[PDB]
């Protein structure tokens, strides 16, 4: 669900 | 008769803040001579200069020392004491809480069930396992200021010892995504309408408070034993008087498929970006907890949305709920409805059902 951007 | 304040153990002193992190002490010490004692064991006297403390010095105990210093007004540096700064009303000792089993996790670590020892109230307890460590008490700062039927209530903050906890009401039916996926097939649409209305009421409340949640999703909503929905996980939330939180610089953890295009790609967070996520929450609800954009990667979703792509109407989703979703996903933030508008429309839809 979460992306480090 | 009364035991003198100075005869009480350090643990009992109003001006002893135990595991208070750096940024709080900063926030708490207002005027020249304001002070507290904290643990580093090595206890520390923070007047913001920080003086490290069987007799204590710079007496039999640290309250004996502090009183002497105040009484006599002799220096520590040149620094002299004026006023001990007390703990706020939210600080709870670790022993007032009985820790129970883990019920979840996040970036700071585990969430546990617990009980309050004095009256058996069940509670949720967010723990913190150090820059991020400094962000931990954000959720507490935010939630102290609120009280609303569809927002998780803050009960207290355990900052007197490590590990630090944030104590909240326990919402015993668990997260709304699991609820949808596990109970959804027996649920009436009218109940689902009520539950998303609960969520809208909570969000309308947050907007009135200048709060921008930034991680609204079924997974971060919680269901009572009576199917009242409450919004939780305020860890990413920000308060902005002028209504926009500008992401500060550095890597960010982004829930891509719930995130508005302008928040994702320019770091503009607002109640309007929260409205986008609400659109997605509506989709999750009326799909009974399907995963959104199930065949697109996160990157592919960003592209699909930029090109005008949107989630399909879930089967048997009432038309007016889907129109409302669509409005929530208008590309320009200015074009999305308010949470006030959304709550009213959902109540109106519900009343007609
Ligand atoms: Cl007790
Ligand atoms: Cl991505």
């Amino acid at each position: 669900i979460y992306e480090s951007l | 008769s009364m035991i003198p304040e100075v005869q009480k153990p350090l643990h009992e002193q109003l001006w002893y803040h135990g595991a208070i992190p750096r940024a709080e002490v900063a926030e708490l010490l207002v005027h020249s001579g304001d002070f507290l004692v904290r643990e580093s064991q090595e206890y520390v006297l923070s007047v913001p200069r920080h003086f490290i403390i069987n007799l204590y010095r710079l007496f039999p105990s640290i309250p004996l020392l502090i009183d002497h210093l105040l009484s006599t007004q002799q220096p520590l540096s040149g620094v002299v004491l004026h006023r001990a700064v007390p703990k706020d009303k939210w600080v709870l000792n670790h022993e007032d809480l009985v820790l129970g089993e883990q019920i979840g996790r996040g970036n700071f670590g585990e969430v546990f069930s617990g009980r309050l020892r004095a009256d058996n109230t069940l509670v949720a307890v967010k723990s913190c396992r150090p820059d991020l460590k400094a962000k931990f008490l954000q959720e507490a700062r935010i939630l102290k200021q609120y009280s609303h039927p569809n927002i998780v209530r803050l009960i207290g903050v355990c900052t007197q010892k490590q590990p630090i906890y944030i104590v909240m009401e326990l919402v015993q039916g668990g997260d709304f995504l699991t609820f949808l996926r596990t109970e959804g097939a027996r649920l009436r649409v009218k109940t689902l309408l009520q539950m998303v209305g609960d969520a809208a009421a909570g969000m309308e409340y947050l907007e009135s408070k200048c709060c921008i949640h930034r991680d609204l999703a079924a997974r971060n909503c919680l269901v009572t034993e009576k199917n009242v929905l409450k919004i939780s996980d305020f860890g990413m939330s920000r308060e902005e008087a002028d209504g926009v939180y500008a992401a500060s610089g550095g890597l960010r953890q982004v829930p891509v498929k719930w995130t508005a295009p302008e928040a994702l790609n320019y770091g503009r967070y607002s109640s309007e970006s929260d409205v986008w996520s609400f659109g997605i929450l509506l989709w999750e609800t009326f799909s009974l907890g399907a995963s959104p954009y199930p065949n697109l990667s996160n990157q592919q979703t960003r592209e699909f949305v930029e090109k005008g792509g949107r989630l399909p109407c879930p089967e048997l989703c009432p038309d007016a709920v889907f129109r409302l979703m669509e409005q929530c996903w208008a590309y320009e933030p200015g074009q999305r409805p308010s949470f006030s508008t959304i709550y009213q429309e959902l109540q109106s839809i519900r009343k007609r059902h």
